[PDB]
RNA sequence: GGCUCAGGACAACGGUUGCACCCCCCGUGGCGGUCGCCGGACACCGCUGGCAACCCGGCGCCAAGACGUGCGCGCAAGGGCGGGCCCCGGGCGAGCAGCGUGACGCAGCGACGGCCCGCCCGGGCUUCCGGGGCAUCACCCGGUCGGCGCGGUCGCGGCGCGCCGAGGGCCCGACGCCUGGCGGAGAAUCAGGGUUCGACUCCGGAGAGCGGGCCUGCGAGACGGCCCGCACAUCCAAGGACGGCAGCAGGCGCGGAACUUGCCCAAUGCGCGGCGCGCGGCGGCGCGACGGGGUGCGCGCGAGUCAGGCGGG
């Protein structure tokens, strides 16, 4: 099958190098999850037992707002950037790293509590925070994270800017 | 030959043979009409009709252990076969069938063994299984290897659960007392 | 291979089982269990190959069947049980109370002891950890376990052990000065006093060690056991762990037939 | 466990490291807290069948140390915060492992109590040094050399994919071609230094006619397991089914060149448990080769024959 053995790559000096034995099993590969925004769960059996969740079609997920210190579950909006390509945020498609809008309502009850940072709480004022996802979806069955803050928000926003 | 056809009251019980339905498929019901309902059947060469195949013909398939037609020899195998039929059409030299909404019936085959299960027994000679005497020890089975009845609870099977259950308590009881224990040691260290 | 090894040829045992090279293809290969595959001899070739208790496998299975082997104060049923170093074999319709140690050359011997000495058992701490809910555990050379340990145990030191109760009642330290026993290398089954302990930066700790008789030698810190405090808290074979040269032994091997 | 050496020359293999990048049955020692005795149904078997033989259909009465559900004192994976702003005990050489606290989730173990954890043997990968001939093979490579990010994996890694850069190897022999190339422990020769061979006893690797794919399981890319393509053969009422001796004996062919179509699991070991085992053993063929003793001595023997022990399943 797929696989991931060294033994089909070149040496360090290009040449062509040989072939001494058949596939083992225990270098397979396997197709990715593609886990699409917006409810299931597969079940993989790998090496030795060891369930691992492998997602489709997330919805929420929990979300953690550090500098105040509050967590609450949203349900995922929009992927809106992504580090690798622009196809995978065009597709919504929940991988680690990318960034996202998330629902405001939960966060609303901070709205009052003042001296917290403005640039999140204009942004609850609105309906969506702008958080990054954390974890593995294809690997552990889940979508979590934290909202941005500090100079990766300034930065995440002037990539988002009007242009 | 033309179609010997298996014919089985699932009820009085009886496995009969016998020799407007052309077209039709598994769990159709034909009306007697010159000869109810189609449960299974073989075509020529033996090739047995399968559910689903939704054809009036032949089409070998791949079948995992747990289905039909498959005697399987390792946890996992699996293998190729023909299973053929049809929608009962021509090619179709046996069959079987059922009758249902009843020379005719007459016959009866009685239930050959007997329950044997402590539940069971009870459910059906009408006696519940909440009140402390489940024994029930009598032995009719009209004296015909095949009684031994199961999940019967007794004494002997109450205390050794009890004595399991017990034990599973004075685990604990040593544990977090040995907890306080070693928070004692610390403390004094 | 596809999978675990079950088998074993005669000549890929270890040197020290004292296996014959004819006798067979086949030798008999250790389970799984308190000790390993090099540093152990089986039940079997103890009783049939040492003493005649049996002169077969097919009745030493059977002194086995019917429970006559306690190994640590519990009976055993395996042919192939790993006994190992300080391990208590009593035997008690022939009356045989043992403990294994070490000979000069590396090899196992069933040292004799008393009612009042097999009621303890001398560990290895081999290492200290944390498992559930973040609780301390020693674990030993004879693969036993010990949780909420007294904190004065540290790694490499040595444990007393209740074969009943399973519980600590001694402890000795390793430190600059301590009798102490060789369990490999090629000094093994020697005893000495830990007189230098030299420590290395990402590699192996040395020790060097030396009889009472001024012989000195080294090895790593792996292979020495202690067992005692400036004495023994268990008995050792009458040659106490001090090795002849080779021509002290051959005249020896002269005298024995003179 | 047995067989073989076809493929593969910075491989494999040999010594020497590491996993603070991992996985693991059995066995040993621990540990065990989890937001009133249930349910129907399967095989063997009864009654009726199809088929040339291969192999199966339909109906029915019956159990669990089989499933399914589950009675229970909250804790599986993963995720946010909780470190020191010259430099340097739970455990280390090394900020590693635990725990606490905000959010998610409801997994596993419970109908004869086991999820889980150390050790063990085994595996995977991994650092360094060694690791065939040809110059009538002088330049070679382009996921090739490095970077960022995700994915996949038991796991690290151009392993894969996107984007960025232009690297990387070489007369201390790269790259390419050839081999009637398995590597080592070793063997033949013989003052010393050396030359040549490493089929086969142990260890390690790789394969089961040749490409491939996979299911079940802790563990296999298994062929005395399955699925397809190719090359070959087999029975058949002509519709179909079916094979893999580089396992042991034996046959054909090839070649200068290599034995019985035996008996036994009694030992040795392994499996399960008193048995099974073409492992392994015991006889047969056997001037490949090794070791010992005769064909006389001056008058007693061995070579054969017939009996009894001993030994031997
Ligand atoms: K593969
Ligand atoms: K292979
Ligand atoms: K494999
Ligand atoms: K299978
Ligand atoms: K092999
Ligand atoms: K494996
Ligand atoms: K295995
Ligand atoms: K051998
Ligand atoms: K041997
Ligand atoms: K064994
Ligand atoms: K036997
Ligand atoms: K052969
Ligand atoms: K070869
Ligand atoms: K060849
Ligand atoms: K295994
Ligand atoms: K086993
Ligand atoms: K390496
Ligand atoms: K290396
Ligand atoms: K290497
Ligand atoms: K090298
Ligand atoms: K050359
Ligand atoms: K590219
Ligand atoms: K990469
Ligand atoms: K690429
Ligand atoms: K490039
Ligand atoms: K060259
Ligand atoms: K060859
Ligand atoms: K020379
Ligand atoms: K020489
Ligand atoms: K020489
Ligand atoms: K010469
Ligand atoms: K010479
Ligand atoms: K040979
Ligand atoms: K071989
Ligand atoms: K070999
Ligand atoms: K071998
Ligand atoms: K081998
Ligand atoms: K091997
Ligand atoms: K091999
Ligand atoms: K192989
Ligand atoms: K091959
Ligand atoms: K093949
Ligand atoms: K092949
Ligand atoms: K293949
Ligand atoms: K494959
Ligand atoms: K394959
Ligand atoms: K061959
Ligand atoms: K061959
Ligand atoms: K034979
Ligand atoms: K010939
Ligand atoms: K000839
Ligand atoms: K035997
Ligand atoms: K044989
Ligand atoms: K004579
Ligand atoms: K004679
Ligand atoms: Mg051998
Ligand atoms: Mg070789
Ligand atoms: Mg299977
Ligand atoms: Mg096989
Ligand atoms: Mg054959
Ligand atoms: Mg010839």
């Amino acid at each position: 099958g797929i696989t991931h053995d060294k033994m089909y790559k070149r040496s360090k000096t290009g040449a062509v190098q040989g072939k001494w034995h058949k596939k083992r099993k225990y270098n397979l590969g396997r197709q990715p999850a593609n886990t699409k925004l917006i409810q299931k769960i597969s079940t993989i059996r790998c090496r030795g037992g060891n369930i691992k969740r492998r997602a489709l079609r997330l919805s929420h997920g929990s979300f953690a707002w550090g500098s105040a210190d509050i967590s609450h579950k949203a349900r995922i909006l929009q992927v809106v950037y992504n580090s690798t390509s622009n196809e995978l945020v065009r597709t919504n498609t929940l991988v680690k790293g990318c960034v996202v809008q998330i629902d405001s309502a939960p966060f609303k009850s901070a709205l009052s509590n003042d001296t917290l940072d403005k640039e999140i709480l204009d942004q609850i004022r609105g309906d969506h925070i702008l958080a990054r996802i954390s974890s593995r979806p294809g690997q552990v069955g889940t979508a979590d994270g934290y909202i941005l803050e500090g100079p990766e928000l300034l930065f995440y926003q002037k990539k988002l800017a009007p242009k | 030959s033309f179609c010997k056809v298996n014919i089985s009251n699932p009820v009085t019980g009886a496995n009969k043979s016998l020799m407007t339905i052309h077209g039709l498929r598994m769990a159709s019901e034909f009306d007697g009409a010159a000869l109810f309902r189609i449960t299974g059947g073989n075509d020529a060469q033996g090739f047995p009709m399968y559910q689903g195949v939704l054809k009036s013909q032949r089409a070998r398939l791949l079948l995992r252990q747990g289905a039909k037609c498959y005697l399987h020899r390792r946890n996992g195998e699996r293998k190729r076969k023909s299973i053929r039929g049809c929608i009962v059409g021509p090619d179709l030299h046996a069959l079987s069938v059922v009758l249902v909404d009843a020379g005719l019936t007459d016959v009866v085959v009685p239930k050959r063994l007997v329950p044997k299960r402590a539940s069971k027994i009870r459910r059906l000679f009408g006696l519940p299984t909440t009140k402390v005497d489940p024994k029930d020890q009598m032995l009719v089975c009209e004296l015909i290897l095949k009684p031994k009845v199961q999940r019967v609870v007794t004494d002997e099977k109450y205390a050794r659960k009890q004595r399991v259950i017990a034990e599973k308590k004075e685990i604990m009881r040593k544990s977090l007392q040995q907890l306080e224990e070693y928070k004692a040691l610390l403390s004094r260290m | 291979a596809r999978g675990v090894r079950k088998h074993l040829k005669r000549l890929n045992a270890p040197k020290h089982w004292l296996l014959d090279k004819m006798g067979g293809i086949w030798a008999p290969r250790p389970t799984n269990g308190p000790h390993g595959l090099r540093e152990c001899i089986p039940l079997i070739l103890i009783l049939r190959n040492r003493l005649h208790y049996a002169n077969t496998y097919a009745e030493t299975s059977m002194i086995l069947q019917d429970k006559n082997v306690l190994i640590d104060g519990k009976p055993r049923t395996d042919p192939t049980f790993p006994v190992g170093f300080m391990d208590v074999f009593e035997i008690p319709k022939v009356h045989k109370t043992f403990r294994v140690l070490y000979d000069v050359k590396g090899r196992f011997t069933l040292v004799p002891i008393q009612s009042n000495e097999a009621g303890f058992k001398l560990c290895r701490v081999q290492k200290i950890f944390l498992g559930d809910k973040g609780m301390p555990y020693l674990s030993t050379h004879d693969a036993r376990t010990i949780r909420f340990p007294h904190p004065d145990i540290k790694t490499n030191d040595t444990i007393k052990i209740n074969l009943k109760t399973g519980k600590i009642d001694e402890w000795y330290k390793f430190d600059i000065g301590k009798i102490v026993m060789v369990t490999g290398g090629r000094n093994c089954g020697r005893i000495g006093t830990i007189q230098a302990i030299d420590k290395h930066m990402g590699s192996y700790t040395m020790i060097r060690m030396k009889d009472t008789e001024g012989t000195e030698f080294l090895t790593r810190l792996c292979n020495v056991f202690v067992i005692g405090n400036d004495s023994p808290a268990v008995a050792i074979p009458t040659t106490k762990g001090i090795r002849p040269d080779i021509i002290k032994n051959r005249e020896l091997r002269l005298r024995s037939i003179a």
